[PDB]
RNA sequence: CACGGGAGACCGAUAGCGAACAAGUACUGCGAAGGAAAGAUGAAAAGAACUUUGAAAAGAGGGCUAAAAGACUUGAAACCGUUGAGAAGGAAGCUGUAGAAGAGCAAUAAACUGGACGGCGCAUAAGGGGGAAGUACUAAUCACUGCAGAGUCGAUACGUAAA
RNA sequence: CUGACCCGUCUUGAAACACGGACCAAGGAGUCUAUCAAUUAAGCGAGUGAUAGGGUGGAAAAACCCGUCCGCGAAACGAAAG
RNA sequence: GAGUAGGAGGGCGUGAUCGUUGCCUAGAAGUAUUGGGCGUGAGCCUAUAUGGAGCAGCGAUUAGUGCAGAUCUUGGUGGUAG
C-alpha cells in the first residue's frame, strides 16, 4: 500500500490527441508526421503533428487578410503553412505573391493566391521542401466563435458580460428587469 | 416483372391457389403433352380430363401408363386405372396423383377441347 | 429543470395524438401532378400550357426592386392592346379587373 | 503431426466461475454474473466466499488459446480455410465445422492429410 | 493521379482494342474517401423504407 | 498505394476470415495466410500463386502491377508463368522477386509445403484413375 | 443509434444510473413541470442563467409590419467586392469616367463605412449613407448618390 | 397489453444528404471502381478482364 | 462503360481545371496529399539527409 | 369508414386486431355493457388387417409407413416413476487443498527436422547459354502539366439605348 | 482439513424478531417525436442549406438534375424617434 | 491494482436490412449430455444422441436486443397429503 496520487497511474494530459477522422489521407499525412516527429528533432514538425491531430473544431480558419496582416520582410519569401483550412477574405483588394501550405484551400483563396502569381502547397510537398522547417512560417489562426460568449462566467452573475441562451432577441426576452 | 398490379406476395398467391374455385382448379392441375401431341396441336400444356390417357413421369409409380379414372378437384387428386394399392383385408384403394407430374398421351377429343387447343396454337405460332 | 440551457418551449402540451400529419402520399402525389399536367397538354394539344400573364412590381418596400407574375391584365392595358376582355379570354390571355395602372 | 515449442502451459484456475446461488435454483444458470447486491457476500469478498471473476486470473499471453494437443485452434467453415493452414501448418490445427456433411468431411480430411494439417475433429475408426 | 489513355474495346472479338484511345476523366481521379461513401450510403438506403 | 489500399481494405477485404481475433486471408498470392499488409498479396507488390500441372509443372503467378499496355500479358491481377522445373525454378524466381529475408523465408515455405502437397495430390489422383479403371 | 445508447450498457445495474436513494420519478422531482416555480425554488436558475426573464419592457406594437422596416446594411470594405475586378482595375488605369456601384441591385439599402477604400474613385447608389460612409467615399475620390 | 413505446408511423426514417456530399460520394465511388486491387477486394471476379 | 457513357463522364463531372456542366458548379475533391505514397516521401533524399 | 389494388428494413400463435379457428363467438350480467380460450399426423389414411387373453376398456403378438409421426412435427424446464453409482448421529448447499470410489470407442504421450548412403516408383535438377513477361533507365515518339492557332458551346457590373 | 448466515431492497445500521420471493417456462420496464446546447466525424466557407415544388427515372415511394424566394450567418446599440 | 451512488474504455450474445464468404435429405434449426476442449468473463467450438428443413461467418445498417426478483403477466407444477 502506497499513498501516491492516482496511484502512479496518473493520466498524462500533456500528450497528442489520437485522432479519429476517417479520411484515409489524414491518417496517412499523420503517419508521415509521426515519422518526422520521432526521427526529426525539429520542433516545427512536432508542432504540425499536435495541430493536425486537432479536434475538427479546433482547426481554425486562415484568411488571406490574416496572412497579409502578419507579414515581415522575411515572412514574405518564407513558405506560409497553416495547420487548417485557408479561405479568401473578400475585402482584401490586392493579393500578394504567396507560397502557402495548408490542409485545404477554399477554391476562392486558391484562385486568388494562384492568379496573383502564387503557389499552393500540400504537406507531402512541404515535407520534401523543408523537413526541419527551415525558412518556413507556421500560421496559427485567431480563435473566435459564438460558443465562447456563453462560456466564461455565468449570465447574470455580478460583472457577467456572458450571453444568455435565448430563443429570440426582443424587448420581451430576458431584457426586462429581473426579480432583484 | 413489368406490372405493378401483379401480386408478388406469397400470401396472396398461395391463397389464390388453394382458394381456387373448381373451374380454375382444373386449369391449375394440368399435365404436359407427349412429344407427338405437342407437335400435333402446337400446345405445351393442357388441363386434365377424366377420359384422358396419361403417363406417370415421377414417383414410385413413374413409368406406368393408363386412363384417368377420377379428377377429384377438392382432394387435388387424379386417379389412373390400375394405379391402386391392395389392403391386407383384400380391399383395393386408389392412389392420388399430382397432375404436374403427369404427361398426356391421348386426349379426350370433342368440340370445346378443339376450340381451346386452337386458340392456344393460334397465339403460339402466329 | 436543471441546467443553463435555454428555457424550453412547450410543444406537446395538448393532445397532439389526434393532430399529427404524415407525408407518404407526397411520393405518389408528385407523380399524379406530373401525369395531370401531361394529360392537360394532350387534351389542349395545339394550345400553350400556361395562359398569358402580365407582370408587376411586388407589394412591399423590400420587394419593389423585383419582378413578379401578375394574375391578370389591366382593362387599361387590354384597351391599349385593342382587345376586349372576352376576346383576350377566348385567346388564352389572363385578365384581372381589380388591378389598376398608376404608371 | 506438427507440434511447435511450448512454454509449459499453466492454468491459473480450472474450476469454472459459478454464478452465485445458482446451485440453489433451476431458474438460475451458472453462467457468471457480477453481484451488485448491497448486502452481497461475494461482492464484498467475505472470507470463505467465491472469488469472483478477475483479471489476475487471465492466463499468460504466450500459452493463451493453446489446445492440450499443442496447437492453436482454427475453424474450418468452407473448404477454402483449409488452404490457409498451409503457410500456417505448424502453428494451427484444423477443426471442421459440425454443419459440414460426411462426404465433404472425408474430402477435407483427405485435403488435410495432403496439406499436412492436423485435425482435432478428424474421424478415427 | 495518373490519367493514362484507356483503350475502348471491341465486342465482336475476344480481345480487340478499337482504334479509339481516350484520356481518363477526373472522376476516376477523385480521392477514395470511404467516410463519405459510408454516410451517404447509409442515409440513402434509409430512404426506401415504408412506415 | 499499398498504404492507401491497406487503410482501405484492411478491415473489409473479401478474402478475409477471422479466428479468435486473428485475421487470416484467402488471397491466392498471400505470402502468409494471415491478413497483414505483408500477408495481403492483392495489395502490395510481392505475391505468388502456385498451381500443379502436367506432372512437375508449377504455375507461378507473380503479383504484377496494374497495367495499361499494348498487349495483355495475363490477368490484370498478375503474371502467369508455366515452370517445368518447378521447385528449383520457382525457388529461383522467388529469390529474384523477394529480396528481403523474411519474404524469402515465407515464399519458400509456401514452396516446400506446396510441393510435398502436390506430390501427395499426385499419388491420390493416380490411385483415383486406377480406381476408375480397375 | 440504439446500440450506442446508455441503456445497453446499463442493463442489470438496477438503478439505471438514476441513483438508489433518489430514483427516477415523476414531475415532483422535476421541481414541477416546465417553467414551474421559476420565481420560487427555481429562483436561482432563472436569476442566474436567464436574468431579466420576468418583467416588462417599453412599448407595445399592436400590429408590427416588418416589410417596411426592411433595411439590409452594407459596409465600405465589401463595396468593390460587389462589382467585378474588371471594373475597379480598368478604372484605376482609366480616369476618363468613374464607376457607379448600385448597392440596390445587391439587395442592400444603407451604406455604412467600415473599412477604408482604394484611392480609385467611385460612385455609389444607395438608399441611405452614414456620416463616415460619405466621408470615406468622398475622400477616396468618389461620390454618393441617393436612390429610392 | 400495449408495448413499452408503442411504435408510431411518424418515426422519422428518411434522412437527407447535402448534395455536395452525395456527389463527392459518387465520385470517390467511381475513383474506386478504377483500381484492380479494390474491385478484386470486393470479391468481383476480374481475372480474365483486361483494362 | 459505353463510349457516350465514358465521354459524358467528364462533361457531367468536370476536372480540377474546370467545373462540371451537369452538376453546374461541382468541383471534385481537392486531394489532401498530391502523392499517396508515404513510401516516396519518407524515403527520399530531403527526408533522409535530415533524418 | 366501406368495397377494391399493390406494397413493407412491421408481427409471427402468451406476438400480431380481442378474434389465423362455427370470434364480437362460448360464457356472465335485470340492464347499460363484458367478453375469452382454441393454428401445424402423414407425400399419400396407407387411421392400424389378423391371432390371442379379457365382461369391457385394454394388454400381448402381428402389420402400415421413409418413420409411428398414431391423435398425432420438434417435445425444453418444474414435477413424478424406473434403473444405475454414491452419501447421511438435531438441516442443506459452497471458496481453498488433497484423497477415494464410479462411469467411459482415448481428448495428452519418447515424435519431429535434416546430412550421407541403400532399396523402391516418379520427375528432371543445379550451373551455362537463352532471354518472352517484369522492373529500371533512356533518346525518338506520346497520357498528364505547360504553351498554345482555326472551328463550335458558354460566361461576362468590360462595352452599347439594344445590336 | 481450513474457511462459509438468505438473497433482492430501504436504511447510519439486514442473517435479522424489517418487507417481496413454494417451483418452472414464455412475457416483462428509459422508448418515440420535438427543442436548445456541448462534443465527435463530414461537406463547403463569407457564405451555407434546403423545404415546398418542377423535371427526369428503376416493375417499384429510390436515384439523378433544376429550384429568382426562404432560413441561419454577414452589425451593433436603443423602450423608441434614431 | 479497495469501492456503493455514479462516470468512462473495451468486449460477449440476440433478431432484421445492404453487402461479402459459405453450409445443408451424404441431414439445417431446435433439443439432452458423467464425451473433448477454448476464453478471467459475458460466452465459444467440437463429439454423441434426437431431430427432419432450413442455416451460418465477416463488414456495415437498424433495434420491440439479454430478467431471479416488481404481493409483476399468462400457463404448467410441486410439498402439505392418501
Ligand atoms: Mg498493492
Ligand atoms: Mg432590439
Ligand atoms: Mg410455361
Ligand atoms: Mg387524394
Ligand atoms: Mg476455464
Ligand atoms: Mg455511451
Ligand atoms: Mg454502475
Ligand atoms: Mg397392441
Ligand atoms: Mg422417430
Ligand atoms: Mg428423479
Ligand atoms: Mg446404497
Ligand atoms: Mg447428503
Ligand atoms: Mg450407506
Ligand atoms: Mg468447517
Ligand atoms: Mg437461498
Ligand atoms: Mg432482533
Ligand atoms: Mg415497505
Ligand atoms: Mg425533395
Ligand atoms: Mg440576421
Ligand atoms: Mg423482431
Ligand atoms: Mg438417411
Ligand atoms: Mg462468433
Ligand atoms: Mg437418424
Ligand atoms: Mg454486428
Ligand atoms: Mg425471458
Ligand atoms: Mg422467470
Ligand atoms: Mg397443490
Amino acid at each position: 500500500a502506497i499513498d501516491l496520487h492516482k496511484q502512479g497511474r496518473v493520466v498524462k494530459r500533456s500528450v497528442v490527441r489520437q485522432t479519429k477522422s476517417t479520411n484515409v489521407y489524414h491518417k496517412l499525412l499523420i503517419k508521415l508526421y509521426k515519422f518526422l516527429v520521432r526521427r526529426t528533432d525539429s520542433k516545427f514538425n512536432q508542432n504540425i503533428l499536435k495541430r493536425l491531430s486537432s479536434s475538427r473544431l479546433n482547426k481554425f480558419p486562415l484568411s488571406l487578410s490574416r496572412i497579409v496582416k502578419n507579414l515581415n520582410e522575411t515572412n514574405k519569401e518564407q513558405v506560409i503553412v497553416s495547420t487548417s483550412t485557408v479561405t479568401n477574405d473578400e475585402r482584401l483588394l490586392t493579393v500578394p505573391k504567396l507560397t502557402v501550405c495548408a490542409l485545404k484551400f477554399t477554391e476562392t483563396a486558391r484562385k486568388r493566391i494562384l492568379a496573383a502569381g502564387g503557389k499552393c502547397l500540400t504537406f507531402d510537398q512541404l515535407a520534401l521542401k523543408a523537413p526541419t522547417g527551415t525558412n518556413c512560417f507556421l500560421l496559427r489562426a485567431p480563435k473566435s466563435r459564438e460558443a465562447y460568449r456563453h462560456w466564461g462566467k455565468a449570465p447574470g452573475q455580478r460583472g457577467s458580460h456572458s450571453a444568455p441562451y435565448v430563443r429570440s432577441e426582443g424587448r420581451k426576452f430576458e431584457r426586462a428587469h429581473g426579480l432583484k | 416483372k413489368t406490372h405493378v398490379e401483379v401480386s408478388s406476395a406469397r400470401r396472396k398467391q398461395r391463397k389464390a391457389h388453394f382458394a381456387s374455385p373448381s373451374h380454375l382448379r382444373q386449369t391449375l392441375m394440368s399435365a404436359h403433352l407427349s412429344k407427338d401431341l405437342r407437335s400435333k396441336y402446337n400446345v405445351r400444356s393442357m388441363p386434365v380430363r377424366k377420359d384422358d390417357e396419361v403417363l406417370i413421369v415421377r414417383g414410385k409409380f413413374k413409368g406406368n401408363k393408363g386412363k384417368v379414372t377420377q379428377v377429384y378437384r377438392k382432394k387435388w387428386a387424379i386417379h389412373v386405372e390400375k394405379i391402386s394399392k391392395n389392403k391386407l383385408n383384400g380391399a383395393p384403394y386408389q392412389i392420388p396423383l399430382s397432375a404436374s407430374q403427369l404427361v398426356l398421351t391421348k386426349l379426350k377429343l370433342d368440340k370445346s377441347r378443339q376450340s381451346l387447343l386452337t386458340r392456344k396454337a393460334a397465339s403460339l405460332k402466329t | 429543470m436543471k441546467h443553463n440551457n435555454q428555457l424550453p418551449v412547450a410543444q406537446l402540451r395538448k393532445h397532439q395524438q389526434f393532430r399529427i400529419k404524415t407525408f407518404f402520399n407526397q411520393a405518389a402525389q408528385k407523380k399524379a401532378r406530373l401525369h395531370a399536367r401531361r394529360a392537360q397538354a394532350a387534351a389542349v394539344f395545339p394550345r400553350p400550357t400556361e395562359k398569358l400573364q402580365p407582370v408587376v412590381r411586388k407589394q412591399t418596400q423590400r420587394y419593389n426592386k423585383s419582378t413578379k407574375l401578375g394574375r391578370g391584365f389591366t382593362l387599361q392595358e387590354l384597351k391599349a392592346a385593342g382587345i376586349s376582355a372576352a376576346f383576350a379570354q377566348s385567346i388564352g390571355i389572363k385578365v384581372d379587373h381589380r388591378r389598376k395602372n398608376r404608371c | 503431426i506438427k507440434p511447435v515449442a511450448h512454454k509449459k502451459i499453466i492454468k491459473k484456475r480450472t474450476k469454472k466461475f459459478v454464478r452465485f446461488e445458482s446451485e440453489d435454483f433451476a431458474k438460475l444458470d451458472s453462467s457468471w454474473r457480477r453481484p451488485r447486491g448491497i448486502d452481497n457476500r461475494v461482492r464484498r469478498r467475505f472470507r470463505g466466499q467465491r472469488r469472483m471473476a478477475k483479471i489476475g486470473f487471465a492466463s499468460d499471453a504466450a500459452t493463451k488459446h493453446l489446445l492440450p494437443n499443442g496447437f492453436k485452434k482454427f475453424l474450418i467453415r468452407n473448404p477454402a480455410d483449409l488452404e490457409i493452414l498451409l503457410m500456417n501448418n505448424r502453428t494451427y490445427c484444423g477443426e471442421i465445422a459440425h454443419n459440414i456433411s460426411a462426404q465433404v468431411k472425408a474430402a477435407l480430411v483427405k485435403r488435410a492429410a495432403e496439406l499436412g494439417v492436423r485435425l482435432t475433429n478428424a474421424n478415427a475408426k | 493521379t495518373s490519367r493514362p489513355q484507356i483503350h475502348v474495346h471491341d465486342a465482336k472479338e475476344a480481345n480487340k482494342q478499337t482504334a479509339t484511345k481516350l484520356t481518363l476523366p477526373a472522376v476516376f481521379t477523385a480521392p477514395i474517401r470511404t467516410d463519405i461513401v459510408h454516410k451517404v450510403f447509409t442515409d440513402l438506403n434509409k430512404n426506401r423504407k415504408q412506415a | 498505394m499499398s498504404q492507401l489500399v491497406w487503410e482501405i481494405v484492411k478491415n473489409n477485404n473479401a478474402f478475409l476470415v477471422k479466428n479468435n481475433g486473428v485475421a487470416f486471408t484467402t488471397d491466392p498470392f498471400s505470402v502468409t495466410g494471415r491478413n497483414t499488409q505483408v500477408g495481403l498479396g492483392f495489395t502490395h507488390r510481392h505475391g505468388v500463386a502456385l498451381k500443379g500441372g502436367a506432372k512437375q509443372a508449377i504455375a507461378t503467378s507473380l503479383r504484377k502491377n496494374q497495367s495499361h499496355k499494348v498487349k495483355k500479358t495475363g490477368t490484370i491481377e498478375a503474371e502467369t508463368l508455366t515452370v517445368k522445373g518447378g521447385v528449383q525454378r520457382v525457388a529461383k524466381v522467388i529469390r529474384g522477386r523477394f529480396q528481403s529475408k523474411g519474404l524469402k523465408q515465407f515464399a519458400l515455405k509456401k514452396l516446400v509445403n506446396f510441393h510435398r502437397a502436390n506430390v501427395r495430390a499426385q499419388a491420390n489422383l493416380k490411385a483415383e484413375s486406377k480406381a476408375k479403371k480397375n | 443509434v440504439s446500440h450506442l445508447k446508455k441503456t445497453r450498457k446499463l442493463r442489470g445495474h438496477v438503478s439505471h444510473g438514476h441513483g438508489r436513494v433518489g430514483k427516477h420519478r415523476k414531475g415532483g422531482c422535476r421541481g414541477g413541470r416546465g417553467k414551474a416555480g421559476g420565481m420560487h425554488h427555481h429562483r436561482i436558475l432563472m436569476e442566474k442563467w436567464h436574468p431579466g426573464y420576468y418583467g416588462k419592457l417599453g412599448m407595445r406594437t399592436f400590429h408590427l409590419k416588418k416589410n417596411p422596416l426592411h433595411c439590409p446594411v452594407v459596409n465600405i470594405d465589401k463595396l468593390w467586392s460587389l462589382v467585378s475586378d474588371a471594373t475597379r482595375q480598368k478604372y484605376a488605369e482609366d480616369k476618363k469616367k468613374v464607376p457607379v456601384i448600385d448597392v440596390t441591385k445587391a439587395g442592400f439599402f444603407k451604406v455604412l463605412g467600415k473599412g477604408r477604400l482604394p484611392n480609385q474613385p467611385v460612385v455609389v447608389k444607395a438608399k441611405y449613407f452614414s456620416k463616415t460612409a460619405e466621408r470615406r467615399i468622398v475622400a477616396v475620390g468618389g461620390a454618393c448618390v441617393l436612390t429610392a | 397489453g400495449r408495448m413499452f413505446a408503442p411504435l408510431k408511423t411518424y418515426r422519422r426514417v428518411h434522412r437527407r444528404v447535402n448534395v455536395n456530399q452525395k456527389r463527392h460520394a459518387v465520385a470517390a465511388a467511381l475513383a474506386a471502381s478504377a483500381l484492380v486491387p479494390l474491385v478484386f477486394a470486393r470479391g468481383h471476379r476480374i481475372s480474365n478482364v483486361q483494362e | 462503360w459505353t463510349e457516350s457513357a465514358f465521354k459524358k463522364l467528364n462533361e457531367i463531372f468536370g476536372t480540377y481545371s474546370t467545373t462540371g456542366v451537369q452538376k453546374s458548379g461541382y468541383q471534385l475533391q481537392r486531394p489532401l496529399l498530391a502523392n499517396a505514397d508515404i513510401a516516396r516521401i519518407i524515403n527520399s533524399n530531403e527526408v533522409q539527409s535530415v533524418v
